[PDB]
């Protein structure tokens, strides 16, 4: 909210300056989003006093006769121009904040206007400049230079947060400011009342909606523009004036976090009544804006007999009709507690956000109705010479707040302080509080319009912020961790080193959001996402994503439009959904590959990616392995499951073309696994001394066979002493059976202790010869000189 | 066909040493309680290994450490403050001479483990090495006391052992500390109580030599008014029990087939 | 002494509000832009992997860990959870519907905001060097109590950097966790505790540090962007 | 004596005082992860291979050497790096090795120096021809860990 100083200086007469206000309210725990001087208002814009004005004929304009010391004329073509105002006059000569172009003496059809009569826009006071700036016509003595009544102010934009709605009134403000020391001025609503009745009644249809709600009677009224003190005011604080019943009630709103509305009585009829509003009914609100009733709407109404109709949206925005102008004379002042939920829901559903809906959200002291009144009334019958009724019409007894145990032992505990217990009452006491008992334990129950004062530790906060936070001491806490919370960081900690590793290993990381585009189940050939956003950002990104390949190629393409990487190794750690949330790895890999730039031969595509994860798995001590399968987004001849310790647990291959295709992108490989990854203890292998038997030979098998099988068969029969295995070569072709292949393998023997005789090896190398015929192979590698 | 279960590129993957490894583990442990890692030199000259340490020479309390002693000029041995400095060379003993070294060039209070190679004339066997590795620990301060390095050992027991380990403390000698004290832990799976290292609070000598080095250099004393607690504790010992390895002499052996099997444990 | 954990991204409102003090159709849950889901078949675990109901959401913060941790084990403790989170809001260059954040809650007898002070000023020197300096200020948070926001000064800047929130965990926030407890089986484990918790922004202070101008590269995936942090590893 | 755990804001020049020890032990995970395998070998030296491998003389010597094999200071890392390649071609065959070690040396001043190793047929398809190998393909990794260090490199003559 807009706090202007001089207006909060009238409740804390001893403030400083705008700068040190915004130090104490940091403190107090306000923060100001930026400070504005305001109304600077040249020598030459004079106050005027309007003698007469007379319609030019022919043209919608106006002849106004001002008296500004001397007679002048000027031309204006304001509606609201007419005799018997105050205005304020820019003589010629004088350089306005806006037109930048001096004002002067111009002719306008037929007459000499000598300068100009300003709007709040002209001026500069407000962004309103559909007519002119309405004072009172005694304001001051004619041709009174303007600023010595107005002078310019500073603005602090002042952040509320929803827990201080009291704050959301400038003696809320002033209330805190005290509690730290500076004297408070609260205004003396000095009334002259009159016993007699109110010539309506009240009918509270509906206690839930308003809790409490008051109606206070003013009659003799004399509609007129506000004192420029109060002009000045309202105009800070982001505020149009009106005219001094309707400002009176924006004022007290905004010293007291209090919205109230006076309804003029020509159009309230028998009474009031605040009811839920029957579906269908109209009301045009004071915004000009022609509406239509909800029954979840609170509204203000009026009736008539058998008639009963809206006067206003309560707690919202009142009605055009009752609003108060120069020609009323009496009206009921709507003082109220309204149900936050009910004008939360109401103002949302009109697309309504004002002064009064916003504080009735957050909150409305719930017994500060009848205080508010008594300013207000008090107001107007100061600056409208109203006269007012002693009894208001009263509907609605809330209770008063309960008593909070507090102990000042437990604030400097809780606080880590040793602020002597006085200090700590005291302080609860200059913020309003009542406090008893003697101690340890105090009873200490706050005013109603803290509603944020509720437990021990809301009081605690109250002695910390007054005391100061800075006054709160540095220190480190020591203890001994409770027993289940050993290790807890392991599975964290995995995860990071397997980036890292990745990091180095040549993997490029990168971030990609967590939304998919629903369509893309479809292109990349998914089954569709299991969570959906009721509300997405786009319905691109309507979905929750599936899998993080999809992510990774869609940003290599659009990195081959921005840049034109050659290639590219790129890895992503991230949360996928479907059915669960769980922890994916990819990677991608693409372009010529690996090898001599200024060379030609390569090291790329599957192999090249194949060979990477076997390196990561050796490194991070895992077997490894993949295995033939199908992706429908991979390609059915490169395309393979990963096997993590023989646990299956992601994919491995090359993009599907076809998908290639529709991106418009060369071939792609990838992977994809589910983390975290498998854990393997180390059972320490200790490695014998005796050197180690070294023996060759190739095996023939049809094209199609996987190494896999070839692999394994060799290996499982080749004994408890196989130390080592590895493929050297392939060939399929001539002088071979037509439609096989041979396998070069190397291996080596090797035995704890004793060595290995021929024996044994030319013996165990036979149970691995004639089981590998058995499944239908043979050993092309045989005699080797 | 494209057999996608063929060897790929043979893409070279590495490994950490055994004893990097327990080191790191055993840094981590102490960086979460605090404690900062800092190195020294292994050529050290008398003064830092033995002198500020109280152990003098014709000491019988010096023959608890073997020492390597060198020779050759044109070395220039650069001391806390990249001052040179002089007396006989030698290979450090144990880490324990850092903790003067670090003590002359910073202010207390702090928390230091500084792990290292040491070195030692011995017979290397199974169990026994002529070049190991050692971590000590270091904090001063005021108010510093024994609660606290038995409260330190409790919780590297923890957490390297689990919620069944427990720590003992039984009185032991060291020149540089006093009270002092040898510690062991409970090792649950092995059933056994495994004699970690030694430690103690900061001699009274230790913080003297400091601040006299100090003085003697232009600085200001900054140990008279505090406390504190060291500790050392073998490597190999720990890494051996920790990783099932029989025999010492592999850590430097450099067998690929014995280095390769820690790939897992990174 | 902090120990890292992670938490869901895809929460229930029960754990990322209620249980955080933050009920609905509070003018204070306005202060997160939440990002609603539909969808069945999705079974989201609890604390203790039992299966939990509840509209679900995209976390707004990392907070809900706070209580997925507290029901799960017992203090004193100290952990940082970090963590990727998400708020409805119109992504330009320094605002982002997907960000990171790192919560701290540090739990135990006698725990004041003495230490929470002590932690961001710890937290201040590490990061900016000795000439770096904290401040705190009260502000509202329906999970602590007293409430805070804090700052740090930025001496090659020497600009007031604001980094996060914090306060004292508050009152009902133990209450919700040892309910949960009771509901589930365990014994109450909070009740004669106090603590402590901060979060602050991942992205503003790796921008301020690594000198980067728009908070959208993160999730943009420019190579000739991530590339250039190669360096620093 | 009870337990307890010591709590204090450290002095301030006790600040990042590790920096240097993380800045190592980083390097050796980036190369550990990058596919070089870590060694540890003695600080002693053969004061003959001062001739062998030709290098300047060991400055440091041991007044009581475990042998005279091991009567020096190593000056160079690589040339120990060199013996276990050959001690590993013995005991058993690899048919290749990417080796690193880091380590201090003596030689005037002790410094901390980072040696690597390379040897054997080289990096490919195990079972085809064509291979990446020699000088290029440790020049190669060599640049891939600078790359990686985010610092400038390169080999002139
Ligand atoms: C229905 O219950 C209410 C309504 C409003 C309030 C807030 C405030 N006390 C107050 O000044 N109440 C009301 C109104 O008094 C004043 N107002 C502002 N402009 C006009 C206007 N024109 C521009 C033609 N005509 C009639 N009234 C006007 O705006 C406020 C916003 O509605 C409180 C309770
Ligand atoms: N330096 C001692 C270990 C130790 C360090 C610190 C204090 C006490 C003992 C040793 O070599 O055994
Ligand atoms: N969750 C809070 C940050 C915070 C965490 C913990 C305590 C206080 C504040 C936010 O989103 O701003």
């Amino acid at each position: 909210m807009r706090v202007p100083f001089s207006w909060l200086k009238a409740y804390v007469p001893e403030l400083e300056s705008p700068e040190v206000l915004e130090e104490r309210l940091a403190g107090l725990g306000f923060e100001t989003d930026r400070i504005e001087r305001v109304f600077p208002i040249p020598r030459g814009v004079v106050f005027a006093r309007v003698l007469e004005a007379h319609p030019i004929p022919g043209t919608r304009l106006k002849r106004l006769v001002l008296d500004a010391g001397r007679t002048v004329e000027v031309v204006s073509g304001a509606e609201n121009a007419r005799k018997g105002i105050g205005v304020a006059l820019a003589l010629p000569g004088t350089e306005l904040p806006g037109l930048g172009q001096k004002v002067g003496e111009r002719v306008i059809q037929g007459v000499r206007s000598f300068g100009m009569a300003l709007s709040p826009r002209e001026l500069g006071v407000g962004e309103y400049g559909g007519g002119l700036l309405e004072f009172p016509e005694d304001a001051l003595p004619p041709g009174t230079p303007l600023s010595e009544a107005w002078p310019e102010e500073v603005v602090l934009d002042l952040e509320v947060t929803p827990n201080r709605p009291d704050a959301l009134g400038l003696l809320g403000l002033a209330r805190d400011l005290h509690a730290l020391g500076y004297a408070l001025v609260e205004p003396e609503a000095a009334l002259k009342a009159e016993a007699l009745p109110l010539p309506f009644a009240l009918k509270v249809e509906d206690p839930e909606g308003a809790p409490h709600f008051t109606l206070g009677y003013a009659f003799g009224l004399r509609v007129a523009p506000s004192p420029l003190w109060m002009q000045r005011a309202l105009f800070a604080a982001g505020m149009r004036p009106i005219n001094n019943v309707v400002d009176v009630t924006n004022y007290v709103m905004l010293e007291r976090a209090q919205p109230m509305h006076a309804f003029d009585l020509r159009f309230v009829g028998e009474g009031i009544a605040v009811r839920r509003a029957r579906e269908g009914e109209r009301l045009k609100t004071l915004d000009g804006v022609e509406r239509t009733l909800h029954p979840e709407d609170l509204v203000i109404a009026g009736w008539r007999g058998e008639e009963s109709f809206p006067l206003g949206l309560a707690g919202v925005m009142g009605g055009a009709e009752s609003e108060v102008r120069e020609d009323t004379e009496a009206i009921a002042l709507e003082v109220a507690c309204f149900d936050p939920v009910s004008i939360r829901k109401t103002a949302r559903r009109h697309g309504l956000r004002t002064e009064a809906s916003h504080r009735f959200e957050r909150g409305v002291d719930p017994l500060g109705q009848v205080p508010a009144q008594r300013r207000a009334l008090s107001l107007l019958q100061a600056l409208a010479g109203a006269r007012v009724a002693e009894a208001l019409l009263e509907a609605g007894s809330p209770k008063p707040p309960e008593a909070i145990p507090f102990r000042p032992e437990y604030a400097n505990r809780l606080l880590g302080t040793s602020y002597p217990e006085a200090e700590q009452i005291a302080i609860l006491k200059r913020l309003g509080c009542r406090v008893e008992g003697e101690g340890p334990t105090y009873r200490v129950t706050p005013p109603s319009h803290r509603l944020d004062l509720r437990l021990e530790e809301d009081l605690v906060e109250e002695v910390a912020r007054i005391q100061g936070y800075e006054t709160i001491p540095l220190a480190l806490p020591a203890f001994f961790p409770a027993p289940d919370n050993r290790g807890v960081e392991a599975p964290y900690r995995k995860e990071q080193r397997l980036r890292e590793v990745l990091s180095g290993l040549g993997f490029q990381e990168v971030y990609t959001y967590s939304f998919m585009d629903p369509e893309d189940a479809r292109r990349f050939r998914l089954d569709p996402p299991r969570l959906l956003l009721l509300n997405p950002l786009a319905p691109e990104k309507a979905a929750l994503r599936t899998h993080l390949f999809p992510g990774l190629v869609r940003v290599l393409k659009e990195n081959l439009d921005l840049d034109r990487p050659e290639r590219a190794l790129l890895f992503e750690v991230g949360r996928v959904f479907r059915e669960r949330e769980e922890t994916h790895l990819a990677g991608l890999l693409f372009g010529e590959g690996v090898g001599l730039p200024w060379a030609k031969e390569r090291l790329s595509g599957y192999f090249l990616l194949k060979g990477y994860l076997e390196a990561l798995f050796a490194r991070l001590g895992l077997a490894f392995r993949v295995e033939a399968q199908a992706f429908p987004f991979l390609h059915p001849g490169v395309s393979g499951r990963v096997l993590v310790e023989g646990e299956e647990v992601g994919f491995l291959g090359a993009l599907h073309p076809e998908i290639a295709q529709e991106l418009e992108l060369p071939p792609v490989h990838l992977f994809e696994l589910r983390l975290p990854l498998p854990d393997k203890p180390l059972a320490f292998q200790d490695p014998s001394r005796h050197p180690a038997a070294f023996r060759d030979l190739a095996v023939v098998v049809p094209a199609p066979t996987p190494y896999g099988e070839v692999e394994a068969l060799v290996r499982e029969a080749a004994g408890p002493y196989l130390e080592s295995l590895a493929l050297f070569d392939l060939y399929q072709g001539p002088p071979l059976p037509e439609g096989h292949k041979s396998l070069a393998f190397h291996l080596r023997f090797r035995h704890p202790k004793r060595t290995l005789r021929d024996e044994e090896v030319e013996e165990a190398v036979s149970r691995v010869a004639e089981a590998l015929r058995a499944r239908g192979f043979g050993l092309r590698g045989l005699d080797t000189p | 066909r494209v057999d996608v279960s063929l060897p790929g590129a043979s893409l070279f993957s590495g490994g950490l040493h055994p004893i990097t490894l327990m080191e790191r583990e055993l840094v981590e442990i102490f960086r979460a309680l605090g404690y900062q890692a800092v190195e020294g030199p292994e050529v050290e000259s008398e003064f830092f290994n033995f002198d500020a340490l109280n152990i003098p020479e014709h000491h019988p309390a010096r023959d608890m450490w073997d020492t390597f002693w060198l020779t050759g000029e044109g070395f220039r041995l650069e001391g806390p403050l990249g001052e040179e400095v002089e007396g006989r060379l030698l290979l450090r003993t144990h880490t324990s001479p850092m903790q003067v070294r670090y003590m002359v060039a910073h202010t207390p209070p702090f928390r230091i483990v500084v792990p290292g190679r040491v070195f030692r004339f011995e017979q290397t066997d199974a169990t026994h090495e002529a070049v190991f590795h050692q971590l000590e620990g270091l904090v001063v301060g005021e108010g510093i006391a024994m609660a606290h390095l038995k409260g330190a050992i409790y919780e590297l027991a923890q957490a390297l052992f689990g919620p069944d380990s427990k720590v003992r403390f039984q009185p032991v000698y060291f020149p540089f500390v006093e009270p002092g004290a040898q510690f062991a832990v409970w090792w649950p799976e092995g059933g056994k109580w495994l004699e970690l290292g030694g430690a103690g609070m900061v001699h009274p000598k230790v913080f003297q030599a400091v601040d006299a080095y100090r003085e003697r250099l232009g600085l200001p004393p900054a140990y008279r008014g505090v406390t504190g607690f060291a500790f050392g504790l073998g490597v190999e010992r720990l890494a051996m029990l920790r990783y099932g390895i029989p025999d010492i002499r592999y850590f430097f052996g450099g067998r690929l087939k014995f280095l390769e099997q820690f790939k897992g444990v990174l």
